């Protein structure tokens, strides 16, 4: 029928209560590191996994807990990112010119998304609202849009002529595009390389976390320009050596889950509903 | 127990009328009716007490009538008047005492405390002096009904209750909708809170209803109504419903707006309010029902555009509340109070000899559960031992 | 006189008290074992403590008897016997506290003052039987 | 709403239950057959997607709301089968030898698998109860898993020479492995080609029904020896020529989404237990 | 602590701004490129007078230079009863100078470490080890509960993991609750297990750079900005120098008397 | 009024309620611990479950005592009340519900209708006495 959603509960302000509703399907709660090839890279060991789980070990995660899975670098991971995972902890290794990526991947994950596909080819597609966008990811994405008037010929673009297309994203592995909610659009992009999703943002994916493992803040994901908040979850740290950043995460993991919530998560691996 | 409330009347007048230098004329029919008191009261026994730690006690009664060949009262007059009255104000006392810490779960009305019950008897009606009293008298007319009722200022008809409903939740409780609220003697104080302004309401508006069910008709109250609800306009971390986890609470106050008021008797609407506030009555009501609402501002300045955003971090959580003082009532039935010690009284009785906790009553006198649970029967113990306590506090303060 | 004469344990609402000359006031502040993240940010185990924890009572004393006379919400005494001193000016006397302000009337309520405040206000309900 | 919350609810049994819901199921979600490739072989056609089309819009779908999708053979497809699609059919040719594998593909698709990764090179890993299972997908799996005793010492096996492990899948598309729940295991798969996931199975997933085109009932989802329960949505037709299989399908069309029904970890009701 | 009591009623007091001033002694540590770039050098006496029109007397204000940051973090003697620090940022010197400002801001509690005889844990959130000195490379091999490395052999250095290299100043955090075999270097780096305590009110840190970066709590969740790390933009360090100088009575303000019943001696400069 | 007036644990048959206001009825399905072949074949460890457990009381107030007026199967006050309103079909009044739809009347029995129908109820009997 439902989990009770259409009825309220009630709870008393002056009582600390005593029951509690217990209920488990797992082994146990699973912490999930993603780490970039860099970092291995620079500590060129490999017992390291198995320390690290020792780590854990002591600080109460027993061992078929943890996982630890590398990603070559942040762009290339951004190409569909899988969660494959209970509590995931994504580590961004900051440098210039990936600040819209990073961002971009940290919107991608941090938020829950509905996405439905886009025959491009064939019709023209719209953005409903504020938490409308279309998400694109593939090898190489180059995404040409044009507008259209409301008698269906493009504004500052032949619908024809694709070369006069207005390029909103060029040669990226993901590429979430806001256009102007209300005009219709033609899109051009690639076809083989790239797949484009009309992508709704559902509440916040209060499961994933992000630490920027670089410098300054610049973690935007609301892609709007007013508001620009800063999360519990989007973490942040100095580092000059990977060890000392990998046992910082160890060292205060408590807190960290703690800062998460591993209440939402989907059976798929997926960082987005698919509902065709 | 019209009985004892007529001795514990003609006491009072004695103590009060039978002064030095007094005229006869003064004090003529107060001395007829103390002598038909102690000619009635002569040559006699009672027995008091015996539960708890009440103390057993035997009152024997021989005294001789106060003189009426006397023009002007002097000062010898007044010194046997006084040694009467002193013994008669403790055997009243005891009898009152006797007869509060005592129940009965049928037949509550009825007295307890054989002194009482012997007092209830057919030689005792000619003490019987006049009922003026509102208890006493609500007594007569209750135990006899013609229409009865106890004016009460700030009664404390709702129960204690503290606490809220989440009409929309989540586990991690970042978007919460719903209402919080404190009855608590005659304050409802309800806020209804939305953690993201009404962002998705239809047309910017979130409704919020509070249902209260008083245990008892009110007749002819008086109630103020204001809005902004004080205890639920800071910050505050919330035990959740299970009790599981916690979860913040970070109001930021606007005003209800169309908020109604309805004052409904056995179902149908009695009353009913608009956007009123200050001072206003209800004739005669059984439930109160606050609909208030929560609308966006439509025009925001730059500050509070920056409160309220359309994403989901919503630092801060809109809220609007009522509070609502029922200032003065009146009430078929009997009530504590803030301005009566009736209850006081009698729970202090009962405190001082640790009477054990008998079939009716609740553990300590509990005002919250009794008017929680109030019964028939628990509601005529009520008015027994309420109206005996007033008859002791004529004399005993 | 430090004897127990009454104790309410986690008990809301209307209480009674027989008889009191102290009230003690004992809670306690419980850190919430677990926390939604709003709050775990809220209280940080680091130094910097933006936001203090606090926990409170309210106690209404609603009526009550005493055995000496004291100034209520109910009566008219004290205005009556202040206004009259008021609106002749009379010179501050050796007993009562310049201006009759109750605070420091009552935070020093000696016999001899109380017997003088029981005089005045008798005194003061005769006048107030006819001259309201 | 009380997302993520079990609230009771109560209901009455004097209400007149409410009208039928087959046209707001046809006119608003998405029918999904999934077909081998020798029916179309035999078909000898091309056409025929849009003759079923206008056939289901008679029988009261939209036009665009009906979606066919092919695959090579059930062992191909058996290789992370993704069911994206809001009602699904999967017809299924039954020939002899591919019992166990049909039986694996319709446990795989019939109920709800939620799962964890596992580090086969790093951890040892145990299965906690009776609903936890290791699937295992990829071009060519060959699992060896090796019991371990206590003391960590393989029983029937060495630790360190994969060559007396004792096999239970050999170069299988998907394997459905279960061991003995209770006693550590070291596992040896194959990194590169076939990955494994410890998965565990919630109930069932409602939104996919398999049609057997041939033989005789042979489908024991239930891993249980003991129990092999008949689930509605596992139909059984019998089969000489692809056209009649296709047109009792369009004909029952009706029957088939009635057995079937909403994915429950698709509604909104279910958003913060495992949506999906 | 005893308690004290204290109305709500008093009167606001008179500004006590005048007697701190002349109670009191302020101090700025500078890098050396600030006097490079000014090419002068009756400056100090000159921003010594521009000061006392604020009203801080001759002697109150002492001007101690530092060659640059990372040199500056190995054990740093603040030497007076107001600090201000400048600190000039740059790239890839976001950690250590994060690390100075951690230090000197916090109070810490420091015990000697014998690094070659006893194996080291960590208390618990608050102790970190801090290794100062010329060159610390600290190279760290966790043990066992039979003193065992795992992820490395106690007795091969080469194998252990490394966490610090060639820095004037690390503040080392290592997993809570297991030992530890340090490799540092001993004739050159100083290593000490330290506890942080409350805050140090008697210092300030003026970033003079870049954005918002510096990190105090090593914790990665918290990351709050304190008020005694200001920051301000620069082109010239006049202008940085006389920004300090107009706005002197709101640093000190916003820094306060410290408080510590400390035990270790060193030099103040004390009116 | 929520506290125990009698408790009765595995006694079934005829049983005696002093004097009660709420019945608080619980029970419990516990598996069979131990299970022939035929009952484990009903009860799986899987899905499907085409047998469902169950398991019932049945509480029947053969006889009672009552302060207000009250219905029953043996006084006919009830049925001679309603059947004289439909006899000349009275128009629906402000305290009972219409047709003196039972159900409705007790499912919420304010004091007014307590009173009406005591009324009522007498006259009923009064009328019984002579008129069948
Ligand atoms: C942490 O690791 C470093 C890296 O090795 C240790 O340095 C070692 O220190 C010892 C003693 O100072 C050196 O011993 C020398 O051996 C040569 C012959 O082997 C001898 O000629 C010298 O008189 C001296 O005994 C050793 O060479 C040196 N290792 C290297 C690679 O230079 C350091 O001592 C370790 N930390 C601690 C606290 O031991
Ligand atoms: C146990 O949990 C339920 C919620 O399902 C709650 O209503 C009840 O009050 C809890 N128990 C106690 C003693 O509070
Ligand atoms: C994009 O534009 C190029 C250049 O005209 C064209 O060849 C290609 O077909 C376009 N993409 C799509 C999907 O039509
Ligand atoms: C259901 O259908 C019947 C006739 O087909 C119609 O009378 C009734 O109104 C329908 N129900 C609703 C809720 O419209
Ligand atoms: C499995 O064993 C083979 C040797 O037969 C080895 O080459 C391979 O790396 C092993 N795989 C894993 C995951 O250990
Ligand atoms: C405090 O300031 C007031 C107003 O300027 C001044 O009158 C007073 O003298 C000052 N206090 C002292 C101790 O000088
Ligand atoms: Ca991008
Ligand atoms: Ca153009
Ligand atoms: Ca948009
Ligand atoms: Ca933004
Ligand atoms: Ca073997
Ligand atoms: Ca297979
Ligand atoms: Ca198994
Ligand atoms: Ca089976
Ligand atoms: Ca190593
Ligand atoms: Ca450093
Ligand atoms: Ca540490
Ligand atoms: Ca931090």
């Amino acid at each position: 029928q439902n989990y009770g959603l259409n009825i309220p509960i009630t709870g008393s302000m002056d009582t600390v209560y005593s029951n509690s509703t217990r209920e488990e399907v797992f082994l146990t709660s699973t912490l999930c590191l993603y780490y970039p090839t860099e970092a291995s890279t620079q500590i060129s060991d490999g017992e390291w996994k198995d320390s690290l789980s020792q780590m854990f070990l002591i600080k109460g995660w027993p061992t078929g807990s943890v996982y630890f899975k590398e990603y070559s670098n942040i762009v290339d991971f951004s190409v569909d990112p899988q969660l494959y995972c209970d509590y995931n902890l994504v580590l961004m290794k900051y440098d210039q010119s990936l600040e819209l990526d990073m961002s971009e991947l940290a919107d991608l994950i941090l938020n829950e998304w509905l996405c439905n596909p886009m025959d491009i080819t064939l019709y023209y597609y719209q953005q409903s609202g504020e938490s409308n966008k279309w998400i694109s990811m593939g090898s190489s994405c180059t995404v040409k849009v044009c507008p259209l008037n409301t008698q269906t010929l493009g504004i500052g673009c032949q619908t024809t002529n694709v070369d006069s297309f207005e390029t909103v994203a060029e040669n990226e592995k993901l590429a979430i595009v806001d256009v102007v909610d209300g005009i219709n659009h033609k899109i051009n992009l690639t076809t083989t390389t790239c797949t484009i999703r009309n992508c709704k943002k559902l509440g916040p994916r209060e499961n994933v976390a992000v630490i920027q493992v670089g410098g300054a803040n610049i973690l935007d994901i609301t892609a709007d320009p007013t508001t620009n908040p800063q999360i519990e979850r989007m973490m942040r740290v100095n580092w000059k050596r990977w060890w000392q950043v990998f046992y910082t995460i160890v060292d205060y993991i408590n807190q960290i889950v703690q800062v998460m919530s591993k209440r939402s998560r989907s059976l798929n691996s997926a960082a987005f509903y698919y509902r065709v | 127990m019209e009985v004892l409330y007529s001795l514990s009347k003609t006491l009072k007048d004695a103590r009060d009328k039978i002064v030095e230098g007094t005229l006869y004329s003064n004090v003529s029919d107060l001395i007829q009716q103390f002598n038909q008191m102690i000619v009635t009261m002569n040559g006699n026994d009672f027995q008091t007490g015996g539960i708890g730690n009440l103390p057993i006690r035997n009152w024997t009664f021989d005294f001789g009538l106060l003189g009426t060949t006397l023009l002007n009262l002097d000062a010898n007059y007044v010194e046997t008047a006084r040694t009467t009255i002193e013994y008669f104000i403790d055997f009243i006392d005891n009898v009152c005492m006797d007869e509060m810490v005592r129940e009965s779960q049928r037949n509550g009305v009825a007295p307890q405390s054989e002194a009482l019950r012997k007092l209830a008897g057919i030689k005792f009606k000619r003490i019987n002096f006049n009922n003026s009293s509102e208890y006493i008298e609500n007594w007569n007319l209750q135990n006899r009904r013609q229409r009865t009722g106890f004016v009460f200022h700030k009664p404390n008809i709702f129960p204690y209750s503290a606490s809220f409903t989440l009409n929309r939740s989540q586990p991690m409780h970042d978007n919460l909708m719903g209402t919080m609220w404190l009855n608590a003697g005659s304050e409802i104080q309800v806020a209804g809170f939305d953690y993201s302004c009404a962002l998705n309401a239809p047309a910017n508006i979130q409704q919020f209803e509070h249902i209260v069910q008083l245990r008892r008709a009110l007749t002819t109250a008086t109630i103020t109504l204001l809005p902004d609800a004080e205890r639920f306009s800071f910050p505050r971390v919330i035990n959740s419903a299970d009790g599981a986890t916690t979860w913040f609470f970070n109001p930021i106050i606007l005003r209800p707006n169309n908020v109604e008021v309805e004052f409904l008797l056995n179902g149908q609407i009695i009353n009913t309010y608009q956007a009123r506030f200050g001072t206003i009555v209800a004739r005669n009501f059984d439930t109160i029902r606050l609909s208030f609402q929560l609308m966006r501002p439509p025009n925001m300045t730059p500050a509070v555009n920056a409160l309220f955003p359309q994403a989901q971090p919503f630092q801060h959580h809109a809220t609007v509340g009522l509070t609502l003082r029922i200032e003065s009532a009146v009430c078929e039935s009997v009530l504590a109070d803030a301005n009566e010690t009736l209850l006081a009284n009698v729970t202090a009785v009962r405190q001082e000899y640790a009477i054990p906790v008998g079939p009716v009553f609740p553990p300590g006198m509990n005002w919250t559960e009794l008017i929680t649970n109030y019964s028939p029967s628990r509601e005529d113990n009520l008015q027994r031992v309420f109206t005996v306590a007033s008859i002791r506090s004529m004399l005993i303060k």
